[PDB]
């Protein structure tokens, strides 16, 4: 085992166990139990104040349930470990596949273990709730990867260079698995490797289409005063990005104080203003790059109808990219979305973004494991979006 | 015996070594009686002159005897103590319970003096009993179990009752057992006479560990009174509570009255606080004396009408679904009501949480909504089915013109007034022939019109909602008005149908009103 220590002066985790419902804490006892059958966890007892939450979500195309423990403050208070593929995304399809069980065969060095604690809650507090901690090392935390990382090396050397047209890539308990080639001729190299990981594992994604959704101008047979205003407001937000765009022209159709529904000619001057603004917002404004130091946010935004905007920055206004997503209710798309724009985001750099998510804390607490599928779990706050903002995407 | 937890001393932080404050020749005599009787028990064991940590220790009298009782003063060790688990900070609700035939209730005498401790920690529990004579040492001890008064103690006894519990409850599935402290409560379905008997068998496997309790003539019987409830082994209710009668009402009685109603409301549906609550405002003192308004008094007497007559809480049948109604029972204020059998109340209950300063009745109810679930996941660990007093049409619209994203599990719409709905709409598109109101203290009309009014004792977005507020008052029942306040816009936007702001109040009331308002924003 190896010596593993939290971040200097940090100490254990001590989240508290949002409250689960009857059917998903039979899974997990059923999971639990087993688990300690095989030595991966133990019993632990009252010496032991450290706690993680876990909860249970359904693998898909399964019927089983999967234990997903929320190891994102543990992995905070875990020292850091001492490489990402620049061509994953270029690749024209890649797969994701869960090797979570690879480290359930391997231990966890012994003083660190008590800090893997979590516990099984109990209906309305009747019984004490059951706790336990890890012995193997555990899926969901940070030490897993990095400790497994030369016995994963000495088992991929083999696909590796019989294989140097695919690129694998691995994040956590993922790997993704990219290529060009045929989707007949991928999903086998794919099983070709389910088969020579299982000589030592369940389930495209086509990073080639990921598009950023460009800002749009409504491109209207008539102009109304209304659609006039709202065409300036959105500019002139927009101005704060691509400085070129002017409205001076737009406005002065709007001199006096017109009735809203008037139609409006438009100027030939203004006409010409407008086809210039038009252009500059065809293309994502220039010189934003990606710095490795910094967090990576991602903000969503309900469009209505099923439909969602997300943008990924680090600055303001400085998007590294934006998207969209559309059809369930609220919360189930909301969840899908996260963990698409969180994909996406390690697929392209590697790391999980923090999003902002437009739901009462509650609500999500709520109903997002009913449909959460991701082995991990991003970083995420809740937010009350505005409307103006709203308004100017999509 | 029981297995022992390992212990240790917070990181860097060594053992306790407070001095023995003096204590009288008689008190002194009084605990080398009572410790020389625990050193014979096994509980603590003399010492050597080696050990430096020491933990004082006094005696208390015990009401009826001469006898004296040891105390011992832990703050310092439990202070360089490590942190345990924490001790049950959730308790059962009545209402998640199953009916029972028969529940037992037992005490466990000799708790912690009954369990040993880790032997590396021991000598942090010393103590030391000074000797009457001058030139004599006093004797030192340390524990040998789990001591009173000591911080891991709580937790490692339960730990170990769980433990002891184990096998029993193992070879009994059909009996229930809830842990609460040196308390213990056991149901179970079968027949008098063999219920007494698994008690008997259950008090003998715990005493086979040393710990004792009340035979059937010393137990207590039902109902029993437990954090504020009145419980039986079939029914459950809250221990009764009695409405202070007389003529002058002190801030504190108000406070303590109204207190005393929300605990009921969990049982008792229709109990009502606003107007007690009202006596409040402005109040200078605890003591500060507040007559009763008319509908004051009104209040009380209706609560104290429904609290003339108890009612009880049916426990949870895990077999039937459970069935959530809610009610509106005034502007922000709501009534549920959970059960299973058709109107035989698991219980029920009172949300009036306004979340943000304006709100709609539709946002109000889907919180309370979510309240109510979160509420029986912890309860029954299942969501129930809702009853509610919206339409799926009403509901539906607001969903998707909201911006933030909410869930509602399966609910049925219920025809009982009053009906939640949303009194006003903004128009998607400006209205043709309708003036054009420009506002930015005053406004300007596209067909001439304008006003301007100067105010004082106004904060800057105050303003902004006045002259929307004016718009509203001099436009028809169609009107366009545009508006650079995002943050007028967003409130309005919001459709709020209720507010603490007195403006928006009447805005709304405007809005209520007009046949279509479109509402615009500009830079
Ligand atoms: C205080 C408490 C907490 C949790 N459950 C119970 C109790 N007490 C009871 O009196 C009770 C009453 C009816 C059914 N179960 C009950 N019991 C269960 C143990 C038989
Ligand atoms: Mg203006």
């Amino acid at each position: 085992t190896v010596p593993v220590k939290l971040k200097p002066g940090m100490d254990g985790p001590k989240v508290k166990q949002w409250p689960l419902t009857e059917e998903k804490i039979k899974a997990l006892v059923e999971i639990c139990t087993e688990m300690e059958k095989e030595g991966k966890i133990s019993k632990i007892g009252p010496e032991n104040p450290y706690n993680t939450p876990v909860f249970a979500i359904k693998k898909k195309d399964s019927t089983k349930w999967r234990k997903l423990v929320d190891f994102r403050e543990l992995n905070k208070r875990t020292q850091d470990f001492w490489p990402h593929p620049a061509g994953l995304e270029k690749k024209k399809s890649v797969t994701v596949l869960d090797v979570g069980d690879a480290y359930f065969s391997v231990p966890l060095d012994e003083d660190f273990r008590k800090y893997t604690a979590f516990t099984i809650p109990s209906i309305n507090n009747e019984t004490p709730g059951i706790r336990y901690q890890y012995n193997v090392l555990p899926q969901g935390w940070k030490g897993s990867p990095a400790i497994f990382q030369s016995s994963m090396t000495k088992i991929l050397e083999p696909f590796r260079k019989q294989n140097p047209d695919i690129v694998i890539y691995q994040y956590m308990d993922d790997l993704y698995v990219g290529s060009d080639l045929e989707i007949g001729q991928h999903r086998t190299k794919i099983e070709e490797l389910r088969q020579h990981l299982l000589r030592w594992p369940p389930f495209e994604l086509h990073p080639d289409k990921w598009t950023v959704q460009p800002i749009v101008l409504p491109e209207k047979d008539s102009w109304t005063v209304n659609d006039i205003q709202k065409l300036v407001g959105k500019l002139n937000w927009a101005s704060q990005i691509y400085p070129g765009i002017k409205v001076r022209q737009l406005c002065k159709l709007l001199r006096g104080t017109k009735a809203l529904t008037e139609v409006i000619p438009l100027t030939e001057e203004a006409e010409l203003e407008l086809a210039e603004n038009r252009e500059i917002l065809k293309e994502p404004v220039h010189g934003v790059y990606y710095d490795p130091s910094k967090d990576l946010i991602a903000e969503i935004q309900k469009q209505g109808q099923g439909q969602w905007t997300y943008q990924i920055y680090q600055e303001p206004f400085k998007n590294l990219k934006t998207g969209k997503y559309a059809r369930t209710n609220d919360v189930k798309q909301l969840t899908e979305a996260v963990q698409k724009i969180t994909t996406e985001s390690i697929v392209i750099w590697g790391k999980t973004p923090k999003f902002k998510l437009p739901i009462q804390k509650e609500t999500w607490e709520t109903w997002w494991t009913e449909y959460w599928q991701a082995t991990w779990i991003p970083e995420w706050e809740f937010v009350n979006t505005p409307p103006l903002v709203k308004l100017w995407y999509q | 015996p029981i297995e022992t937890v390992p212990v240790k001393l917070k990181p860097g932080m060594d053992g306790p070594k407070v001095k023995q404050w003096p204590l009288t020749e008689e008190k002194i005599k009084a605990l080398v009686e009572i410790c020389t009787e625990m050193e014979k028990e096994g509980k603590i064991s003399k010492i050597g002159p080696e050990n430096p940590y020491n933990t004082p220790v006094f005696a208390i009298k015990k009401k009826d005897s001469t006898k004296w009782r040891k105390l011992v003063d832990f703050r310092e060790l439990n202070k360089r103590t490590q942190d345990f688990w924490e001790v049950q900070l959730g308790i059962p609700h009545p209402a998640g319970l199953e009916k029972k035939k028969s529940v037992t209730v037992l005490d466990v005498g000799d708790a912690y003096f009954s369990v040993p401790l880790d032997e590396d920690f021991r000598k942090y529990t010393a103590f030391t009993i000074p000797s009457i004579n001058n030139e004599t040492p006093g004797i030192r001890y340390q524990y040998n179990v789990l001591p009173q008064g000591w911080k891991g103690s709580p937790a490692i006894f339960q730990s170990s009752m769980t433990k002891i519990l184990e096998p029993f409850r193992k070879q009994n599935p059909d009996i229930v057992i809830y842990q609460y402290m040196d308390d213990l409560y056991v149901g179970s379905d079968l027949e008098i006479g063999q219920h007494r008997t698994k008690i008997e068998e259950l008090r003998q496997h715990l005493l086979r560990w040393g710990l004792t309790t009340p035979d059937k003539k010393h137990q207590k019987e039902p109902p029993f009174l437990w954090m504020g409830y009145e419980l039986h082994p079939d029914k459950w209710t809250v221990q009764p509570i009695v409405l202070p009668e007389k003529d002058s009402w002190t801030v504190n009685d108000i406070q303590k009255l109204v207190g005393k109603l929300n605990w009921a409301s969990q049982i008792y549906p229709g109990i009502k606080v606003r107007q007690l609550c009202k006596l409040l405002r402005g109040t200078k003192a605890l003591t500060e004396v507040i007559p009763l308004t008319e509908e004051a008094e009104l209040e009380l007497a209706e609560n104290r009408e429904i609290l003339k007559e108890p009612v009880h809480g049916v426990y949870y049948d895990p077999s039937k679904d459970l069935i959530a109604e809610i009610q509106k029972q005034g502007q922000g204020q709501w009534t549920y009501q959970i059960y299973q059998e058709p109107f035989k109340n698991l219980k029920t209950g009172k949300y009036a949480r306004m979340r943000g300063a304006h709100t709609n009745d539709v946002k109000q109810l889907t919180e309370a909504v979510q309240k109510i679930t979160t509420e029986s996941i912890v309860i029954w660990g299942k969501t129930p089915k809702f009853k509610l007093p919206i339409q799926k049409e009403t509901w539906e619209t607001w969903w998707t013109e909201y911006w933030q994203a909410t869930w509602i599990p399966e609910w049925e719409f219920v025809n009982t007034p009053p009906l939640v709905k949303l009194w006003y709409q903004l128009e998607k598109e400006p209205i043709v022939g309708a003036e054009t109101f420009y506002v930015d203290a005053g406004y300007v009309t596209n067909r001439g019109r304008q006003k301007v009014v100067t105010l004082t004792d106004t904060t800057n977005q105050k303003t902004e909602l006045q002259a929307i507020y004016l718009a509203l008052q001099d436009s028809g029942l169609e009107v366009n008005i545009v508006t650079d306040s995002q943050y007028a816009l967003g409130i309005i936007q919001a459709q709020p149908d209720q507010s603490e702001s007195e403006l928006v109040n009447q805005i709304i009331e405007q809005l209520i009103k007009k046949e279509k308002v479109y509402l615009a924003w500009v830079p």
